[PDB]
DNA sequence: TGGAGTACAAGTGTGAGGAAAAGTAGTTGGGAGGTGAAAGCAGTTGAA
């Protein structure tokens, strides 16, 4: 045994280089802290599939609604045969409807039967309780909780030649107190909202509660959920909630409020390891690993580690490894809020000793979050492990086998509509640009012949005499309209607009069209480095623009030629915004509407300062 | 995802804590006018508690005096229909002053039904915003073995005002498990326990936001997860060098006179003198009757371990360990 | 942040080198079945210089040179509000031995006094002081001195003798 | 606090003309819209006035600058610029006054700041009392370059260009007066309107309906289905340019809509961009000491071996280079469960059209039924 | 330009209105003054 | 056939929920302060 511990918490965080040193002078390893040392772990899935079928909160009276772990049925409590997986799980419309063999995965069977028998009522929880190993048998019954019931039912001796599971029953033992029930544990022990009770199971299916019970009731938790496990088997249940945790022993009158948790923290999930000491908590911030005494089993709180993740709806599944020298103790955190997971490897060695190792994380499949995960049994440096999850807006259960080696629906159910007269009418404009592109393919390929010809050219020169005209106007349409202090359209021509193909040659007209101007009222802004927003880096030249975008779609369409060079001609019609007027025009306006404002408008209408 | 080193304080968490607290008080003062027959509303309610700042949880363990019998009086639903009417009656009147979201979490909260909206989602601030993105890359990069990566996200976390004590120390194995071009990682710790130790005394009717005690303050009768940290990776360290008198000197000077822990760690400085020193390679003088200092001051040490509060020691096995360390003084 | 003060500091802040003095209280109620546990600040008790209590205490002349001190600083003395003060010895009685002293100033204190008496200054472990004289009255009395907030008690020795075991009158 | 926005008014006009190269002119194209506004401020008295600014008027009165000039540059532009701090937007109150802030009140220093980002359609609705409070209509022209906005749209999803004019006969068809994709105007209240009454607004709902009509009513059988499972991966890939990690910055800011916690599935390569831009959020965002101890053992540069002097040839591929990547791994181009398959690309081009252009989900799903239920309106 | 002297890192050093008396490199209290170019003159005797 | 109710839509009207740097709130926990003798020897009164 180490050194760290102090009688009623015991703590390692994640890279404290924690308090546990000896100095064992044996010349091999001589320190004997926390921690272990080997190399990584990194985690692969192997996937597989097993069955399938006010928002801004969650009702924390819902446990499960699916379990699934190895039986033992009477007539294997009599032969040889030992060990037949089984799932018991919800599906449905409301999830009333209540319902195997591994070939090298867990599948469901080949005969394809559940036993479907018929429930009135919404199932809060399923789960099947488990067996100790000092009773020598894994356990054939099952339990469940309703929203207006409590049922409890058992599987009894399946059969091989067709799979049939049948199933005996216990009664719906309906609230005879009024109020609901929240966590059952075997190991009719049960948790109502507040109080609690210990029940008597009947062998009688052919037609209960006893008389030593209690309450933990805390008039200062405003939540409901609550929990009951057995403990060490000497007949102690620890009953929990969101606040604290109370030890009660019901053979004796005994009690203890052992953990109180209150200030900083709460409590989320406390999953019973198979194992009969050694029994995970998980509160918010940290996860305790807090086992069972070695003298008098009452309580023995052993080594933690912090939990950074942090959430309301955080539950744990944790799954055992048997190894020779010690015993592993993984531990898979998981929400209602994300898809992500968290994992820790802790290890029990033989004189109660603990040790850790790190954490780990994977991904998952994007449709909604999960709500529950579990674990398998699997009926007994390479590690393996195998669980199964049920996600959230999903009734899927899928398979994992974890070792060491996105359409919405408002997007999809908004179209395709199923009117008879609207039927093919929304198709014509589909009708309607078969009509168009058919025909600007041609007009485009009168151009096309043209190349380096005098009878394009002649459509440029008149080109640049028909903008002549109209903007010297233009430009004396803005002296007589000056008198204002009180616009561009390059669309001034009516021949075509689109009656030249050539990407260098325009570039001729224009900056030439551009030493046409020299006097005033008259600016252009620039194009060569003003373009630049598409390419997002430099354009030296408007004509290797085009360059790349002719590296652009080669493979894409068919020749791929002629449209690229049009719509770098539209935006020549497009981005070509150059009927600014001249400084006059800003500097008559900057001062006019500065004088409707006074003196104290002025200085607070200030530029040119820095 | 993971806990963000936030101080983020909205008006909305804020009046719905407001709200909370006084109807826990309205219900808990029912519950004593109940069972006898049979101002902020919050810095009134944590009166009745005692926070346990050592730990996050104050564990009460069990064998001891704080045995309870069995209260047998389960509630049932006509007790459980009357003790809450009245104060939801009595709740009424800022129950329209608060927002329209608020009262519904209220009725909400009445009847159970814990919150699912996280206050690090809708705070769209832009800089807590880029904090909690670099807080999760943080933890999953070192999650993922990453180091160079996650050096480089740490450098820029800890340069955005409003930060905390939270990311500094914790994930401090970045330098730690680099050991390349390093900064050893001490000198961090040694950085931790010279700004931050601080012997106020824990006040406990303030309400704590954003700081918490059992992991990254250091008051009195609480030292410092980090300055105990700084113990244990500074003995560990003295002894791969192979400066334990530079510790044990260091050690000597606080008088931390509440804890247990630090006495035992004080007693295996000079446990490692007396395992190193006890070899002498010989095979007279001043040698022998200096390790008789050492051997005194592991047993008197370890005393005072034992004299202080719960921290139990293999006592049986140290004695068996100086025993062995006598084999070779004899 | 948390540093070191050397007594050059002290010298040119004018200021007192001093320690801080904690005083741990047992404050245990109806004799024992509550206990209150507090250690308490009581303030800068000042620190001699190259004690086991000052910065430069096993220190290289090296290093004193460093920290702003002689190559061969003394220590031995306290620096008070700058004023760099000790405190003289005194010559006092050897302790825990019985002077058989004459002195005048025995018959002063009145009737049958004579010049005779036993004298013992016996120290405690704390190496606090008390002392006991043994006069000599001319009646044949004898009797016990003592001090006890600076009074002066006078009292037979046979009430002494016969308090401190079960003594006969051989014995 | 008119004095301390133009002043900012001042600092983010100057930097567009310093690097990106918007002209000399365009900073006074904004001035007379910050004099006229004035003129606003003159049409109230000065007691009592309570005049409405927010951190997205000075996003407004420089977008009213940039379309009068026929720019290409939109609000998916100004969206980048302030996120990933290229512009003083946010922390604007920090470091730009540097004597006027000692003299500015606790609420007059936290509105010039970058607070909240702008959401569910802030952003157009400020443009709204920018259209109001002086109108744009009547005094300047209200008209938008849409074939700048379009011909960003196409290489940004990589689809073949033949859809540019099959989006264009689609705004040809459904536009009264077919021309004149005009802003609107809003001076009378509150009441922002629900009709999706903004220009650029328009053109992402005219584009939403034409890859459904071009695809979904194709009897032509030209579009093969390895070709819709090779343009879904082909956008769904996520690579190193100044674009895609400029767009892992917007994605960040935004807390509600999905595809904002996507930092989980980031490549290595990719988060390093990610802290490479960290050396842009310093620069805008007694007890110095203390923090001087721990940047010295905290370097934010690297320790050893680092990225500036001899690092490569190049890393970073430019905007251009995935175009190859992007066209060139579409090899294909010459059913019930096809037209749901139509949805994974319906969905993936959804995705960074809502967090690109600061709306929600029912902000565009609403702007589709004020659309949809009006271009089959005309013929019945 | 302005100079002390902070006594414990002898970093040279210029103290402004409403500063602290501290140093900047250093959190140390005490900070003597140096000496410049000025004249004093002396009969070598 | 000539005349009434289904609901596509649309503008009217009213407050509410959100943000942050500042301030005042509530405790502590330090600090320097400030609010007579060694001996005479005489005269005088001492006292039952």
């Amino acid at each position: 045994l180490g050194v760290g511990v102090q009688g009623a918490s015991l703590y390692c965080p994640q890279e404290n280089y924690t308090t546990k040193k000896q100095e064992k002078p044996q010349w091999l390893r001589p320190v004997d802290d926390t921690l272990a040392e080997d190399a990584l772990d990194l985690h692969i899935v192997v996937k597989s599939l097993l069955c399938d079928t006010d928002a801004f909160f969650w009702d924390p009276t819902v446990a499960n609604r699916l379990d699934s772990q190895y039986i033992q049925t009477a007539s294997d409590l009599r032969n040889y045969r030992d060990g037949t997986e089984i799932i018991a799980y919800a599906s449905g419309k409301t999830g009333s409807v209540l319902n195997l063999t591994r070939q090298n995965t867990l599948h469901l069977n080949r005969h394809n039967n559940v036993t479907s028998i018929e429930l009135h009522s919404p199932i809060k929880s399923i789960k099947i309780p488990g067996a100790s190993e000092s009773i020598g048998r894994r356990s054939n019954l099952v339990g469940i909780i309703t929203e207006n019931s409590f049922q409890i039912f058992r599987i009894e001796s399946v059969h091989s030649r067709s799979c049939d599971v049948m199933v005996s029953s216990s009664e719906p033992l309906y609230f005879v107190e009024i109020d609901d029930l929240q966590v059952v544990d075997f190991a009719a022990i049960i948790d109502i909202k507040g109080n609690w009770s210990i029940g008597r199971i009947p062998k009688n299916f052919n037609n209960l509660i006893d008389n030593l019970h209690g309450t933990i009731f805390d008039p200062e938790e405003l939540s409901s959920w609550k929990r009951i496990e057995w403990f060490s088997h000497f007949q102690k249940i620890l009953v929990f909630d969101r606040s604290k945790m109370i030890e009660i022993d019901f053979m004796n009158n005994w009690q203890t409020e052992v953990v109180q948790a209150k200030a900083w923290s709460n409590i989320r999930d406390y999953k019973r390891i198979d194992d009969k000491n050694g029994i995970l908590l998980t509160s918010r911030e940290i996860i305790i690993v807090g086992a069972s005494e070695s003298n008098d089993p009452v309580r023995r709180i052993s080594w933690k580690h912090d939990l950074d993740p942090d959430d309301t709806t955080l539950r744990i599944t944790v799954q055992k490894v048997k190894k020779p020298d010690h015993i592993l103790l993984v531990a898979f955190v998981y929400s209602m809020r994300h898809k992500r997971i968290y994992m820790h490897v802790f290890s029990h060695r033989k004189a109660n000793l603990f040790q850790s190792l790190g954490c780990s994380t994977v991904l998952e499949i994007p449709g909604g979050t999960p709500t529950g995960i579990e674990t398998i049994l699997t009926l007994d440096f390479e590690l393996v492990v195998d669980f199964l999850v049920k996600l959230r807006n999903s009734s899927e259960v899928y398979y994992y086998a974890l070792s060491n080696t996105v359409d919405h629906p408002e997007w999809a159910s908004l179209f395709n509509n199923a009117d008879e007269r609207e039927k093919e009418s929304i198709g014509a404009l589909v009708s309607q640009i078969k009509l168009k592109e058919r025909e600007r393919i041609s007009r485009v390929q009168n151009l096309i012949e043209h190349e380096n010809s005098h009878d394009e050219d002649k459509y440029l020169q008149d080109l640049g005499y028909r903008l002549s005209i109209a903007t010297n106007e233009l430009l004396e349409s803005w002296q007589k309209t000056k008198d204002e202090s009180i616009h561009s359209k390059l669309k001034n021509l009516l021949e075509n607009s689109d009656s030249f193909a050539s990407i260098p040659e325009f570039s001729s007209l224009l900056d030439q069209f551009f030493q046409y101007y020299q006097d005033q009222d008259v600016t252009f802004i620039g194009f060569e480095k003003l373009l630049h927003l598409f390419l997002h880096e430099d354009v030296p030249g408007l004509d290797i623009f085009y360059n790349k975008l002719l590296q652009c779609w080669v493979l894409v369409s068919p020749q791929a030629e002629l449209l690229t060079k049009e719509i770098v001609k539209d935006i020549i019609w497009s981005l070509a915004r150059l009927e600014k007027p001249s400084l006059f025009e800003p500097i008559q306006n900057e001062i006019s509407r500065s004088l409707s404002g006074p003196y104290q408008d002025i200085i607070s209408s200030w530029d040119m300062d820095d | 995802m993971f806990e963000v080193p936030i101080t983020l304080t909205n008006r909305k968490f804020a009046q719905r804590r407001k709200l909370k607290y006084q109807y826990i008080n309205y219900i808990s003062r029912r519950f004593d006018r109940i069972s006898k027959k049979s101002s902020d509303e919050e810095r009134k309610f944590w009166k009745k508690y005692e926070k346990p700042e050592k730990s996050f949880e104050i564990w009460r363990t069990v064998s001891s005096q704080n045995k309870q019998p069995i209260n047998k009086q389960k509630m049932t639903y006509h007790n459980f229909k009357k003790i809450e009417k009245i104060p939801l009656r009595k709740m009424e009147i800022p129950l329209l002053h608060c927002t329209k979201e608020n009262k519904l979490y209220f009725q909400s909260i009445s009847r159970g039904l814990e919150p699912l909206k996280t206050s690090t989602s809708e705070v769209r601030n832009y800089r807590t915003r880029h904090i909690v993105t670099l807080t999760d890359l943080l933890h999953l990069n070192v999650s993922r073995h990453n180091w160079s990566l996650a050096y480089k996200i740490f450098a820029t976390l800890i340069r955005i005002p409003g930060v905390q004590i939270k990311s500094l120390w914790g994930i401090g194995v970045e330098i730690l498990d680099n050991l390349s071009n390093s900064s050893s990682g001490l000198d961090f710790l040694q950085w931790m326990c010279q700004i931050y130790s601080s012997k106020s005394r824990f006040v406990q009717n303030i309400n704590y936001r954003s700081i918490v005690p059992p992991f990254q303050t250091g008051s009195r009768t609480h030292t410092a997860k980090f300055a105990i940290t700084y113990l244990w990776s500074s003995l560990i360290n003295c002894q791969k060098s192979m400066l334990i008198d530079k510790i044990s000197e260091w050690v000597l000077t606080p008088p931390f006179m509440e804890d247990a822990e630090v006495w035992f760690i004080y007693a295996s400085c000079h446990l490692l003198k007396a395992d190193t020193l006890s070899r002498q390679f010989v095979n007279r003088d001043i040698k022998i009757n200096q390790v008789i200092k050492h051997i005194h001051y592991v047993r008197t040490f370890l005393k005072i371990c034992l004299d202080k509060g719960g921290f139990a020691v293999p006592s049986r096995l140290i004695e068996n360990q100086l025993k062995s360390f006598e084999s070779r003084l004899y | 942040v948390e540093r070191k003060v050397y007594p050059s500091e002290s010298r040119q802040r004018l200021t007192s080198y001093r320690g801080k003095l904690l005083l741990k209280l047992k404050w245990s109620v109806n004799n024992g079945e509550e206990n209150l546990f507090e250690v308490r600040d009581c303030g800068g008790l000042p620190v001699m210089l190259q004690s086991n209590r000052c910065h430069l205490n096993k220190m290289s002349p090296y290093e004193l040179v460093q920290h702003k001190e002689e190559s061969d600083e003394i220590g031995g003395y306290f620096i008070v509000n700058g004023i760099e003060k000790l405190i003289r010895m005194l010559i006092v009685q050897r302790r825990n031995h019985p002077m058989a002293i004459i002195r005048p100033s025995f018959a002063n204190r009145g009737a049958s006094y004579s010049h005779y008496g036993i004298q013992i200054r016996s120290v405690r472990p704390d190496q606090t002081s008390q002392t006991n004289v043994l006069h000599y009255l001319n009646d044949g009395q004898v009797t016990f001195r003592f001090s006890w907030r600076k009074n002066e008690y006078l009292v037979p020795v046979v009430m002494i003798l016969k308090a401190l075991c079960h003594t006969s009158d051989r014995e | 606090f008119l004095k301390s926005f133009q002043f900012i008014l001042k600092r983010q006009i100057r930097w567009l003309i310093t690097e990106m190269r918007f002209p000399k002119e365009f900073e006074h194209v904004a001035k007379i819209i910050w004099l006229k506004i004035l003129k606003t401020i003159n049409d109230q008295p000065q007691e009592e006035l309570k005049l409405q600014l927010h951190m997205t008027s000075t996003i407004s009165i420089l977008y009213l600058a940039s379309t009068h000039l026929s720019l290409p540059v939109y609000t998916c532009d100004y969206i980048k610029w302030i996120c990933t701090a290229k512009m003083p937007y946010f922390q604007a109150s920090e470091i730009l006054p540097k004597s006027w802030r000692i003299q500015l009140p606790n609420y007059y220093v936290s509105i010039l700041e970058g607070s909240i980002s702008p959401f569910n359609g802030q952003l157009y609705n400020k443009i709204a009392l920018t259209c109001g409070m002086i109108h744009f209509k009547e005094f300047f022209n209200s008209e938008i370059s849409c074939q700048g906005l379009l011909l960003k749209l196409v290489m940004q999803c990589a689809l073949p260009p033949e859809f540019y004019f099959y989006t264009k006969q689609v705004i040809e068809f459904e536009e009264t007066d077919i021309r004149n994709l005009t802003l609107w105007e809003r001076t009378d209240e509150r009441h922002t309107g629900r009709v999706s009454n903004h220009a650029e607004l328009r053109v992402l709902s005219y584009f939403m309906l034409t890859i459904n009509w071009m695809l979904s009513f194709d009897r032509d059988r030209q579009y093969p289905l390895k070709w819709i499972l090779s343009l879904t991966e082909s956008l769904t890939q996520r690579t190193t340019t100044s674009e895609s990690i400029g767009r892992n910055i917007v994605k960040v800011v935004y807390p509600d809509k999905p595809t904002s916690s996507d930092y989980f599935q980031w490549s290595e390569e990719e988060t390093l961009e990610f802290l490479k831009w960290m050396e842009k959020q310093f620069l805008p965002t007694d007890q110095k000491i203390a923090r001087r101890k721990l940047y010295k053992i905290f370097p934010l540069d690297r320790e050893a071996n680092h990225d500036g002097e001899f690092n490569d040839s190049t890393h970073q591929l430019t905007f251009i280079e995935d175009l190859q990547e992007r066209y060139a791994k579409q090899t294909p181009f010459f059913p019930p469960a096809r037209k749901e398959a139509i949805g994974r690309l319906l969905t993936h081009i959804a995705s960074q059209l809502l967090v690109d252009f600061a709306i929600s989900k029912e902000q565009l799903k609403d702007c589709i039924s004020r659309i949809k239920n009006a271009c089959l309106h005309r013929m019945n | 330009t302005l100079k002390y002297i902070c006594a414990e890192c002898s970093s040279k050093l210029s103290l402004s209105r409403t500063d602290a008396v501290r140093c900047k490199d250093c959190g140390h209290r005490i900070l003597l003054k140096a000496r410049t170019k000025r004249l004093v003159q002396f009969e070598a005797r």
